[PDB]
RNA sequence: CGCGACCUCAGAUCAGACGUGGCGACCCGCUGAAUUUAAGCAUAUUAGUCAGCGGAGGAGAAGAAACUAACCAGGAUUCCCUCAGUAACGGCGAGUGAACAGGGAAGAGCCCAGCGCCGAAUCCCCGCCCCGCGGCGGGGCGCGGGACAUGUGGCGUACGGAAGACCCGCUCCCCGGCGCCGCUCGUGGGGGGCCCAAGUCCUUCUGAUCGAGGCCCAGCCCGUGGACGGUGUGAGGCCGGUAGCGGCCCCCGGCGCGCCGGGCCCGGGUCUUCCCGGAGUCGGGUUGCUUGGGAAUGCAGCCCAAAGCGGGUGGUAAACUCCAUCUAAGGCUAAAUACCGGCACGAGACCGAUAGUCAACAAGUACCGUAAGGGAAAGUUGAAAAGAACUUUGAAGAGAGAGUUCAAGAGGGCGUGAAACCGUUAAGAGGUAAACGGGUGGGGUCCGCGCAGUCCGCCCGGAGGAUUCAACCCGGCGGCGGGUCCGGCCGUGUCGGCGGCCCGGCGGAUCUUUCCCGCGCGGGGGACCGUCCCCCGACCGGCGACCGGCCGCCGCCGGGCGCAUUUCCA
RNA sequence: UACCCACCCGACCCGUCUUGAAACACGGACCAAGGAGUCUAACACGUGCGCGAGUCGGGGGCUCGCACGAAAGCCGCCGUGGCGCAAUGAAGGUGAAGGCCGGCGCGCUCGCCGGCCGAGGUGGGAUCCCGAGGCCUCUCCAGUCCGCCGAGGGCGCACCACCGGCCCGUCUCGCCCGCCGCGCCGGGGAGGUGGAGCACGAGCGCACGUGUUAGGACCCGAAAGAUGGUGAACUAUGCCUGGG
RNA sequence: GCGAAAGACUAAUCGAACCAUCUAGUAGCUGGUUCCCUCCGAAGUUUCCCUCAGGAUAGCUGGCGCUCUCGCACACGCAGU
RNA sequence: CCCCCGGAGCCCCGCGGACGCUACGCCGCGACGAGUAGGAGGGCCGCUGCGGUGAGCCUUGAAGCCUAGGGCGCGGGCCCGGGUGGAGCCGCCGCAGGUGCAGAUCUUGGUGGUAGUAGCAAAUAUUCAAACGAGAACUUUGAAGGCCGAAGUGGAGAAGGG
RNA sequence: CGACUCUUAGCGGUGGAUCACUCGGCUCGUGCGUCGAUGAAGAACGCAGCUAGCUGCGAGAAUUAAUGUGAAUUGCAGGACACAUUGAUCAUCGACACUUCGAACGCACUUGCGGCCCCGGGUUCCUCCCGGGGCUACGCCUGUCUGAGCGUCGCU
């Protein structure tokens, strides 16, 4: 019975909201819960970005959004062959591979590319034995780091 | 719980049987059968609106008006009148923004500690939260908050290197990290003005954690000091100065007695 | 304060695990200490009470420096059975009086083989702790 | 009128496996209302919810697009925020009512069938040995079986792959053992056991202390331990404990080297030849449920039923027509993600025994109903049974003494022990039922007193009696106030130093790639403005911000002053 | 003041529904204990506090075995967004700006070009500023200081009333066009009207009061409806088998 | 379901059982709704209602307020006149 | 000349200010204070919980309970006098409620009046003596009177009962 | 003062409020995520020196062996033992056990009926009979044996 200016209001009540109410009294257990992952996952994985693999240069799509840029899913097959990387070596080197993308334009190709052209220079292939022989990075550059890349890889800003 | 009295199966045999209209309970050679069921009113029953979980139990604050929550317990942790009007039991205290060598953050005895303690003359409000020490009141006492005491002073450091092992066993004292002040434990109850020791290290981490005034916080992202609505606080000063004195038109203090009429 | 959780402190859960412990545990708990002739001879606070050790009650209605031997132990009621301790009854029967291990010290331990070791063990842990903090 | 292959199909208490019930919060299929709501009412909603039913696991489902989009594009799932209570649906009304983009948790990808390539390269079950045996497995050897040619292995699967030619560079994984070395985060992985400070010090309360003063710094000790519980009252110290990369002993977990037995000739990049998609499926017509999906979102039955530059999609039917984007008909999967059931814990602004769960206890117990089912009441002696020995009355129940108890006016349904209610003792009343309001009076129990309540406090005058002073200086100490801002230090406003400016930073899409580093961009440096520091000089608020001297005054202490003073007393 | 008693005056038993209850209306023997406006979401106004054309809050992150901790702190997060920062149209979309001056186009109250000022005015408008004139002041005059009074005049917020203006919709009317293009192209005027508009801002966040709903919903209070189950031990029938 | 037929009977139950759940079912309708004091203080009137036991909006009420005046020798306004 | 309050000696004192000035304190004027529903305000009115704080109180006796023990508020209640009780409790400043009962044929438990009231009425039936026993109308034995009256109150079974 | 009655008081009960405790709830978190035909969940009955109930257990029945632990156990008895000893007790549990129903399994549920294997006595397989041990429920998979079919053939 409404009196005297209001709004009218549908509140979605009428169904049995009772039952199904989740409160939130994990929030900060879980919080913690979570917190000993990324910690855990980290310890293990010892030499490697904590964060995850490296993660591509990418545009949003709807144009409201467009000025936008993004960690995309995983860099494009087309993006590979151009830096030179096979694209099964790249997924057990940390780089991270969409097949599915289709690349249209050479500005953000080639954008895109620099990204893995820096990733290779700035990379410490850790060699799969101590006594091992080709494209692993000499004992010199392994020495000076243990360094786990705390946040994003090569972080993306706009 | 949900089910509180209320998992009893009682219809109501309303009306034609003298009795009440509650729902009663059915059949039965016991005692409990025709007794009344989920009303409030009734035995076994329940209560008004089953205290829900769902309650908003937590709160809110803006971070400014939390931060300068802070400001306000750190300015009146200076002012002796407000600190000692807490109880806190400062009079043979040699200055009372307290500051204390950074040598403190590394001791790891309570009896070092302890030592301090008496040679800054702050022993005697331990020694008063040490006498206030009695159990509370009530029904708390058979819930895990039987005993209670006085609130001893706050001690504030940069870094734990040691010293918030030491100072522990003794009754009273909370440690607060500069960085990660807490309202709750610089206020407590909701009152203004604890006595604080602020080591050198801490004390010169003040201005730089949360601004001077003609300066950036350098450490909060964007927060300056809160402004004053006014700078002369006292205002009896302000009250007999010239300027004002000069422009007053004079009393009125015969009194006036009413005039009985003959 | 307390901090490993994985330990109670709550008014109820522990003053449960009081007369619900077994005999197992009993034990530990019915220790008294030791007197000052023993506590410097040993190197040990407080030992598990047992029946024939002897004893000298330090408070309740009748203590005093007469140093009585334990009879038994009701670790049941949760409380020790000595000599001279005890009183008459209606009839003339006299029957002993409870007291704890707490409420009383030992002045001559019964010593055994399983016994020594517990005393050389708890000696040489609290050294072990001096010399750790040393 | 035979024997033999196969195909179909039986029988075996055959050899070996396995399935079935329960649990059921969470999980998945389906099924499925009506109260209710709409002020009725059937449309709608409750609501794909409850019951019903079916099904799983430590999580469940889903999942590697027949997606999203309309961007300059993104890129499996789920989840949280967000969209957003929005696009639409609806006797367009009650309600209903999603999605697309972004941010974030987490984040992993992959496998079939076919086309083909490869002496089935395969697979299953026996027998003998070699190792292995408390999740039955490797190694070998056997004209020991059998499936499989209606098709078993490898590569391969669309993000290309196969096959060829020559372009480049070069060779370590897997598994069965069998050892051994580093116990491998709460701050030595899991579990168990076992273990690690300090007073029963004085005195004094008390039945008993754990209480109150004290005790070489709030007393003594300890204090990486002062949580808690126990302990004839409130106990850091008595005891368990607590804290404490504290100790040690088993076991269990997991990861590192060796030996061995087996398995494996597994790359990378270029030019050509060809080779490709899963049918009663898509789609359509229809009907039925569903959502929000719509002139059809989803799911159904039936009817019709495809193609191969095709098919779906690209959200008001449809033709034409242009563009985008996937690729179904086969399939798997951690992770976040859910958890009123279980085991095991931790806590609380909680309830505190007519509350709190039905249940603090013989609680799902007693009892009821034939049965489905229904389903209670009920905690407390004391500290210790020390629970009345013994005399006596009484058939006995009960008493009186006595005894025990700090307390039995704590006596076995015992802390306390209300009111209704009843028990008797004392006082007073009593023909209009009691009971009530206003006003007095009498009497009591008590309560103040007074064996004068004459209540106190100044000042003064008088008369007695008694100490050292007050007034004064002088020595000291400590305040206060004043100013000369005198001298210095302090800060406000102004000016000067352009002096910090690079030895002062940070902010700014300010500017230079004349610079440097890394790849036009990023990082760094250099210029600019706004900001914040030094030097010194000048003015002014000269400010509670002092500190030094000079002053003026006060107070205290110590000297002097012996008595017409200055106190005390009556 | 309270206990009993005494008197004098007063005097119906509460609760409730009720035009009207002592009711010849209903509840109510007495006493103990229990017992009824609760929580959440959403609005709305009122108010409190923070910051302010912003402001937030999460959800996320970074910082704990929590004793206190499931806290507090912090984050180009800090804005990916909400709310606000602008409306109007069904929709394509458009979008808050005027004055003045000079010059040029015939100032044709039409078009364009240079400068100046910038939210137009009127009436009320707390009101701040100016203020003629008093009004003293031991003498006559002179005169600076100082207040009180002060007719009269000026700026005028907030707000109110009005008159003007600009954006969008729609109408009417009527002018000139630009010309990446051709105008069934786009574009510009005047007047009127519709708009929950702009016309030099007030929101955001967080409290609390009230209220209104949605919620079981202040508690108690039906006859019903639905879904699943148990019963022929009574009785009703049929049947089977016994007895009189 | 069962009825030689009477709405008989279905275990003290029948115009159609009992048990549990949906289940706080719904109720414009009965009843009640728990501490003091101070101040102001109604309506049973309006139009629409599947409205007549109820709602909708007219009123009247309180609260919250605000804009001002001037009783500070120096007031305009309002009004059951 | 017409001089300085650290002194005019003060009803005016402007050189410095209540005892009074919890600056939401206190003081003087006037004026006014019928109330259901409702609002609003005020509640050192009341209950239970926590953060503060009260060198709070407490085995030299707390809560409750009880009091023809003194009082105070208008009153919510509050404060004081004693006894008993035996373990814990309160005051202020805040915060938090499942928050204050006479009512609901309200819920549970208890208790009255009624009231020592209704009532112990279906089958004709008992009496004596002894025993036993503390105690006998009620048990037993004897004796006597009676009934059921073989379609039984006789003697055996089923189902049920256990 | 006669008795009753009412009020109040002084005490006696009745009742069980109030208060004060609390081995229980409730709520919220965390860790793990535990069945079975080798025979579960669920029930029946039995088991202690004196034991009805709860609880614990299963004809090895208020437990079994073992390892810690390390002297009790106890309402009362009674006990071994040698407390210089698996050594009392308790916890753990890992060694062994598992009465009857039950998915309940030979068929039915009376508690009766059987079948088929073994080993005692009986026999001296002579068959019962008496004694003892193992199997025997339905579905279905891989395999095996035995088959059926005017199904399709082949050879005769
Ligand atoms: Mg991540
Ligand atoms: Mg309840
Ligand atoms: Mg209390
Ligand atoms: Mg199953
Ligand atoms: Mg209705
Ligand atoms: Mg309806
Ligand atoms: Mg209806
Ligand atoms: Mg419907
Ligand atoms: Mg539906
Ligand atoms: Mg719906
Ligand atoms: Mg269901
Ligand atoms: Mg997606
Ligand atoms: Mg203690
Ligand atoms: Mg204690
Ligand atoms: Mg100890
Ligand atoms: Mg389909
Ligand atoms: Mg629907
Ligand atoms: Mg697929
Ligand atoms: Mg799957
Ligand atoms: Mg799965
Ligand atoms: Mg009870
Ligand atoms: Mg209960
Ligand atoms: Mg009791
Ligand atoms: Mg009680
Ligand atoms: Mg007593
Ligand atoms: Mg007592
Ligand atoms: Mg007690
Ligand atoms: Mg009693
Ligand atoms: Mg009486
Ligand atoms: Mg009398
Ligand atoms: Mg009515
Ligand atoms: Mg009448
Ligand atoms: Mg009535
Ligand atoms: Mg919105
Ligand atoms: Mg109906
Ligand atoms: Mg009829
Ligand atoms: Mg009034
Ligand atoms: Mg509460
Ligand atoms: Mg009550
Ligand atoms: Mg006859
Ligand atoms: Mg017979
Ligand atoms: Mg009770
Ligand atoms: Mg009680
Ligand atoms: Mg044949």
């Amino acid at each position: 019975a409404p009196s005297r200016n209001g709004m009218i209001l549908k509140p979605h009540f009428h169904k049995d909201w009772q039952r199904r109410v989740a409160t939130w009294f994990n929030q900060p257990a879980r919080k913690i819960r979570r917190r000993k992952a990324r910690q855990a996952k980290a310890r293990r994985i010892a030499p490697r970005p904590a964060s995850g693999p490296l993660r591509p240069v990418v545009r949003c799509p709807t144009v409201r959004y467009h000025t936008k840029v993004r960690a995309g899913r995983g860099f494009s097959l087309e993006e590979l062959r151009v830096a030179g990387i096979h694209k099964k070596v790249a997924r057990t080197i940390g780089i991270s591979v969409d097949p599915r993308r289709r690349n249209k334009c050479t500005e953000s190709l080639q954008a895109n590319v620099q990204r893995l052209k820096e990733y290779r220079s700035k990379l410490i292939l850790f060699p799969r034995k101590p006594s091992a022989p080709k494209k692993g990075d000499s004992s010199a550059e392994e020495l000076k780091l243990a360094t786990q890349l705390t946040g994003p890889v090569m972080p993306i800003r706009n | 719980s949900e089910l509180a009295g209320h998992q009893t199966s009682a219809e109501s045999w309303g009306t034609g049987r003298a009795v009440a209209r509650i729902p009663r309970v059915r059949g039965g050679g016991t005692h409990r059968s025709g007794q009344g069921a989920f009303g409030n009113m009734c035995r076994g029953g329940r209560m008004f609106a089953p205290t829900k979980t769902w309650r908003r139990w937590h709160r809110r604050v803006n971070t400014t008006q939390k931060r300068y929550a802070i400001c306000s317990a750190l300015a009146a942790s200076a002012l002796p009148a407000l600190v000692m009007s807490k109880g806190h039991r400062i009079e043979e205290v040699p200055e009372l923004p307290l500051v204390v060598e950074d040598k403190v953050e590394s001791y790891k005895k309570t009896k070092e500690a302890v030592l301090l303690l008496k040679k800054l003359k702050a022993w005697n409000d331990i020694k008063k939260v040490y006498a206030s020490q009695r159990m509370r009141a009530g029904k708390g006492k058979m819930r895990n908050r039987r005993r209670i005491q006085r609130r001893g002073p706050c001690i504030i450091y940069n870094e734990d290197n040691g010293i918030i092992k030491a100072f522990r066993n003794i009754p009273g004292i909370t440690l607060l990290n500069v960085s990660k002040l807490n309202i709750l434990k610089l206020a407590p109850g909701g009152h203004v003005g604890r006595f604080c020791i602020w080591t050198e290290s801490a004390f010169r981490k003040l201005d730089e954690l949360y601004g001077t005034w003609r300066k950036a916080a350098t450490l909060k992202s964007n927060y300056n000091l809160p402004m004053h609505k006014m700078l002369n606080t006292d205002l009896s000063r302000i009250l007999k100065s010239p300027e004002i004195q000069r422009a007053l038109r004079a009393p009125r203090k015969k009194i006036h007695r009413r005039v009985l009429k003959k | 304060m307390k901090f490993n959780p994985f330990v109670t402190s709550d008014r109820s859960k522990n003053r449960k695990r009081h007369f619900n412990a077994p005999s197992h545990i009993r034990r530990k708990i019915m220790s008294s200490p030791l007197s000052k002739e023993l506590r410097q001879k040993y190197n040990v606070r407080s030992m598990p009470i047992r029946k024939d050790d002897e004893v000298q009650v330090v408070r309740g209605h009748y203590k005093g420096q007469q140093i009585g031997k334990v009879v038994q132990v009701y670790r049941k009621k949760y409380v020790i059975y000595i000599e001279r301790v005890q009183r008459e009854k209606a009839n003339g029967t006299t029957v002993h009086v409870g007291i704890h291990p707490s409420k009383v010290v030992i002045t001559r331990l019964k010593l055994d083989k399983d016994r020594k070791k517990i005393l050389e063990r708890k000696a040489k842990s609290r050294q072990v702790g001096k010399e750790k903090g040393k």
